[PDB]
């Protein structure tokens, strides 16, 4: 029954109270890869039309993300557009912000990464303000995804860091319209699980509640982006199984600059359309003479790898007799990595592949599974 | 699924089951096999209603006794919820067994909730609906129209179609929720009220309020149709003592006695008219009273007494009339001098607190009126009103009031008290004297329930302590146990805020309700919560004048203007129609993501029955402890009687009642283990009351949250809502928080 000062000293020096260190991390590694042991080829949305909905509000001025929410989201959206065009080039991208209660379309839907990056850096300067409304943004996305063809998937991403939406009309009618228009919605909120966003992700994505994601820290946000670049697997009842007419233009070479059909500007290079012999600036773009999706082999090449997902490399048991001392794809010596003499041999770093029975190290596994998309062991096998 | 507990095939209508649910079913089956009283708290969140319904239907169908099931709730909101869960369970049982078995289940409520008459449907009172529906269907109007077809009296077609169809063919077999029942009776042009009142003896389950079991004025007809050897379940049975109190309590004002004088004069005029015109009805009523025929001996089954019996049926006197009130004019003079005696009793300048024995002795020394003629007062008045066949009964309601008072204070002398007090509100400039006849012993209204029935289930989501209720009510349990609901991740985060952002201690005492620092701290925490709460709030305060003063002060100081930016603000209204409109407005604003805050009474209509599951409740802002008005003399009478008889300390019972209202408010936010929501408690005096809390609530309350200010509480809430927004691991919750059929079978094998 005394004051706080008249009790005792804090004893902070005594507060700190004080080879099997390998297993304490590697069992966590097994637990992390336990969620990824299931893999099968899912048919995914290959020709995509994404609408990136951006919150531009007073909630984006919150001092929880550095330096504000606004700058980090706009630069991560720049990064997202760059990496997504590097992984899904044949897609068509529209960018929209949600500012001052009206959904402001900052760039038309297009296959040009540079124009969208310019729009993002233009919005980077301005100050986020106003009360965000979801229903305006979903109605704008419904409008812009109307000219999207049946083969091209209608997809919308929202980064909604706010907690309340003030809509001019009923948002459930907009949800029903989007479900009726087969528009799949993934929402990336920043603060909490907003119930209308949860219902939107459940209804638009056929009862799936896994499309509403909330970050935990700085790195998990970039995790949300770089698994948001992936093509979403389509449902079995979706029948948009069509053939798409597109041609393969050839790179014209000329020392005389000529008017391109898209911009009416003098470009030395170009790609002559096989259907009508019209040159363009960039690929992959539609031909603005005969409406032909002009491409390269590289653009479909970037999308083959999703259709052939590599099965996860299964790490060999330490007890079984190892196949070789070095790795297969980089021939780094597999570390003996013996804990102690009594601690024996643990965490053998050899990752077997089930289709070829070839061992790989940890760096080889974490290189072959996202940067490469072939197994060199599966290819050295003379089939 | 379909599993076995001992020899009981249980058809659970879900593919999975909680472990707490199955241990609860084991305990309930043990109680039913043993027989007797039991008090069990099943935590909110986890399915409570459907689990009881499943075990009771399995027990009734499987066991050869086939005892009927009694299920007592507190509101027909919860009764309708139970009927809907029963509809789902019967649909599952029909699907699994392949056939619709012989089963009858209905809920029970008043005429006002069950009147399909297009003319008398817009009345704001249930009493006028009842008096009109009696007036046309006492059987007096039907025989009058039979004698005189050209009469202007009218009948309800919904009741008259019930005479055409057979009793057991009123409805098809199965469950009829109130929405489905009203839809069917709209299609078939039938009265649902009389159907439900005629299916009491036939329904395997009947669900009604505590009023339809405790208050004898409406439970007298209900209890005569139910089975004595029937399983009785008390759901949300934490304020049942309060209902027992108001079942045998009574109030009268001086306006009531003025209307009693006017009604007595009108009755004297009416009886003079009867004696002028035709005294034969008076004559044969007089000889029937000489014969000793009681009200039920002369009233038909299709008619009801004009004033209902306010006392227990076992406490009624079976002997004949004493004869002082046998004549109509003698009874009129008797009741008029009752009115004048009580009017004389109001002229006093201080509090009168006397026993019914002292009051009747003062009666017998001031007038010459005995207890025994007063014990037949309501019966005599109802018989006289029936025999007079008065067309209108609007002016005779205070006669019901005084007959109720006479019978109640005559039949009852122990466990009751009369409070006569001159200032019914202390803010009134003019004195307005009041009388309060209160029921000190709450065990009286529940005693015949324990006497009649054998197997009794007492259950609330938040009832604590478990042994508190066998003290206030004279009954012995066979087993009491409290379950700790298990979590893969902590779904609920309870807090205690003892100080504001400036570390100034916050309190909700009624004398310091106008403190600018405390109100400003409350406004600050609610603004910050509204900035951080995603979907929806319910906020509870102790009293209605407390919201009135405190929201007047924040609207003056501009807190509510800042709240209007984030969430739409909804306030509980004494008009329950406007309150329900505000409630559905709140639910709509939570559904579309508009965001809403609800300000409610912690002891009010919204606190009971209404559940804020999922988005409807995300943060439960508990501003202060909902203590009652201690200076109210009735509460001091409660405390004195509990201390004198049941040895319960005054502060103990005060704190217990206040936090049990707090706990019944807290239990409305969770439904299912996927549901999440915080229970923040903003008062400096919650910190010492963790040991009283519900055990599942108590295990969720950490030592670090016993005394927090605003800011770290806000950070804890922010981290918590970021945590529960993450998708949980199914492997983390595969067999420790929920069981499938295989997990349940494995645990049954492990137990064996
Ligand atoms: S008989 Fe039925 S429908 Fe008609 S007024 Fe009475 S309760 Fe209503
Ligand atoms: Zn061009
Ligand atoms: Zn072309
Ligand atoms: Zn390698
Ligand atoms: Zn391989």
């Amino acid at each position: 029954g005394g004051y706080a000062w008249e009790d005792e000293i804090k004893r902070s020096w005594d507060l700190v109270k004080v080879m099997a260190s390998l297993v304490a991390s590697i069992v966590e590694a097994r637990k992390k890869r336990t969620a990824k042991k299931n893999i099968t080829p899912y048919q995914r949305g290959i020709i995509r039309s994404l609408i990136l909905t951006l919150d531009c509000s007073e909630a984006m001025l919150e001092k929880d993300l550095r330096p504000n929410r606004h700058a980090m989201i706009i630069q991560y959206a720049i990064d997202f557009v760059h990496e997504f065009f590097d992984q899904n080039p044949i897609s068509q991208m529209g960018i929209i912000i949600m500012r001052n209660g009206l959904a402001q379309l900052v760039s038309q839907v297009s296959g040009n990464p540079q124009d969208h990056i310019d729009a993002l850096k233009s919005i980077r300067k301005q100050e986020p303000k106003g009360n965000p409304s979801l229903q305006n943004a979903l109605e704008m996305a419904r409008g812009l995804l109307l000219p999207v063809p049946a083969h091209c998937t209608r997809e919308v991403l929202i980064v909604f860091g706010s907690l309340s939406t003030t809509d001019p009309g009923d948002i459930h009618q907009t949800i029903d319209s989007l479900v009726s228009e087969k528009i799949r919605v993934k929402v990336l909120g920043l603060s909490a699980q907003v119930a209308i966003c949860k219902e939107l992700c459940k209804a638009t994505n056929y009862g799936d509640e896994s499309f509403y994601k909330i970050l935990l820290d700085e790195t998990h946000l970039k995790e949300l982006f770089n698994e948001a670049v992936t093509p979403l697997p389509v449902n079995k009842i979706n029948k948009g199984f069509t053939l798409v007419k597109m041609g393969f233009p050839t790179r014209i070479f000329e020392d005389t600059p000529t008017f391109c059909s898209c911009h009416s500007k003098l470009v030395y290079g170009g790609y002559f359309c096989p259907n009508c012999h019209s040159k363009v600036c960039s690929l992959p773009t539609v031909c603005p003479c005969c409406d032909l999706m002009l491409i390269l082999s590289t653009h479909l090449a970037r999308s083959y790898h999703h259709l052939m997902p590599l099965k996860t490399f299964a790490e060999v048991p330490t007890t079984e007799k190892f196949r070789s001392e070095d790795c297969f794809s980089c021939q780094s010596r597999f570390p003996i990595l013996k804990n102690h003499k009594n601690g024996k041999l643990l965490t053998s770093s050899r990752y077997r592949c089930e289709d070829c029975k070839q061992e790989f190290c940890v760096d080889c596994d974490v290189f072959i599974h996202e940067i490469l998309h072939n197994c060199p062991g599966c290819e050295s096998k003379p089939v | 699924m379909k599993f076995y507990i001992d020899d009981l095939p249980v058809l659970f209508p879900y593919p999975k089951i909680y472990p707490e649910q199955y241990n609860y079913m084991c305990d309930i089956k043990k109680t039913l096999d043993v027989g007797g009283n039991s008090i069990l708290e099943m935590p909110s969140g986890t399915g409570k209603t459907v689990s009881l319904l499943s075990l009771t239907i399995a027990y009734q169908m499987h066991y050869p006794e086939h005892r009927k099931i009694i299920y007592c709730s507190r509101t027909m909101s919860e009764i309708e919820k139970a009927l809907v869960e029963l509809e789902n369970l019967m649909d599952y049982r029909t699907k699994e067994l392949g056939y619709q078995e012989d089963f009858r289940g209905l809920g029970l409520t008043s005429r006002k909730n069950l009147c399909l008459h297009p003319e008398v449907s817009k009345e704001r009172k249930g009493t006028v609906v009842d008096e009109k529906c009696r007036r046309m269907t006492n059987g007096q109007a039907k025989r009058k129209l039979e004698e005189d077809p050209e009469a202007n009296v009218e009948l309800c077609e919904y009741h008259e179609n019930l005479y055409n169809i057979e009793v057991e063919d009123y409805l098809p077999k199965g469950v009829f929720s109130f929405e489905k029942l009203l839809k069917y009776c709209e299609e078939k042009t039938l009265c649902p009220y009389f159907i439900v009142r005629r299916m009491i003896s036939l329904c395997n389950i009947i669900i009604y309020s505590y009023h339809y079991l405790l208050d004898p004025k409406i439970a007298e007809r209900v209890s005569n149709e139910v089975s004595k050897d029937s399983i009785v379940i008390f759901d949300e049975a934490h304020n049942i003592d309060n209902v027992c109190i108001e079942s045998l309590s009574l109030d009268l004002t001086t306006d009531a006695l003025r209307r009693a004088t006017r009604g007595a004069n009108a009755l004297d005029e009416r009886i003079s008219e009867v004696r002028k015109v035709d005294s034969q009805k008076l004559q044969d009523e007089y000889e029937k009273l000489v014969q000793g025929l009681h009200s039920a001996d002369i009233l038909t089954d299709q008619e009801e007494p004009f004033v209902e019996t306010p006392v227990l049926p076992q406490d009624l006197l079976t002997e004949a009339i004493p004869g002082n009130i046998r004549r109509a004019e003698h009874f009129v003079s008797f009741l008029k001098r009752l009115i004048e005696y009580l009017k004389t009793r109001m002229k006093v300048l201080h509090v009168i607190s006397e026993t019914p024995k002292s009051f009747l002795q003062h009666l017998k020394q001031l007038t010459f009126i005995e207890r025994k003629p007063l014990r037949f007062c309501s019966e005599r008045l109802s018989l006289l009103v029936r025999t007079l066949e008065v067309t209108e009964v609007e002016d005779f309601t205070a006669l019901k009031d005084i007959a109720t008072f006479a019978t109640l204070i005559s039949t009852y002398e122990e466990g009751f008290l009369l409070i006569i007090e001159p200032y019914e509100i202390e803010n009134a400039a003019v004195p307005n004297p009041i009388m309060r006849f209160t029921c000190l012993d709450a065990s009286i209204a529940i005693k015949p329930v324990f006497e009649r029935f054998s197997s009794v289930i007492i259950t609330s989501g938040t009832i604590s302590p478990l042994d508190m209720y066998p003290r206030m009510l004279n009954f012995k349990t066979v087993l009491q146990k409290s379950y700790a609901m298990t979590l893969a991740k902590k779904s609920f985060l309870p807090m205690i805020i003892t100080k504001g952002s400036d570390q100034v201690a916050i309190s909700s005492r009624f004398e310091i309700r106008n403190d600018p620092s405390i109100v400003r701290n409350y406004g600050s925490m609610l603004v910050e919560f509204a900035k951080i709460t995603p979907d929806g709030m319910v906020v509870f305060f102790p009293s209605y004048l407390y919201m009135e003063s405190i929201v007047s002060m924040w609207q003056t100081m501009g807190i509510l203007d800042e709240v209007w930016k984030h969430k739409l603000i909804l306030v509980e209204t004494p008009d329950a129609q406007e309150t329900s409109l505000a409630l559905e407005t709140y639910r709509k604003a939570c559904s579309n993501g508009r965001g809403a805050i609800l300000l409610s009474v912690a002891r009010g209509k919204v606190s009971e029955g209404i559940d804020f599951d999922h988005q409807y409740g995300r943060t439960v802002l508990m501003i202060g402890i909902p203590f009652q008005y201690t200076e109210s003399r009735i509460l001091k009478a409660r405390l004195e009687f509990m201390r004198e008889n049941y040895r319960i300390r005054e502060n103990d019972f005060l704190s217990f009642d206040a936090m049990r209202h707090a706990a019944q408010c807290l239990g409305r936010v969770l439904r299912g283990k996927d549901d999440y929501g915080v229970m923040v408690l903003a008062d400096r005096r919650f910190s010492r009351k963790r040991s009283q809390l519900p055990k599942w609530i108590a295990q969720g309350l950490s030592d670090a949250d016993l005394n927090l200010s605003t800011d770290m509480a806000i950070s804890n809430t922010k981290q918590f809502l970021r945590t529960m927004a993450q998708p949980t691991d199914p492997k983390d919750q595969e067999g420790v928080s929920v069981w499938s059929y295989e997990d349940l079978i494995k645990h049954q094998n492990s137990r064996k």
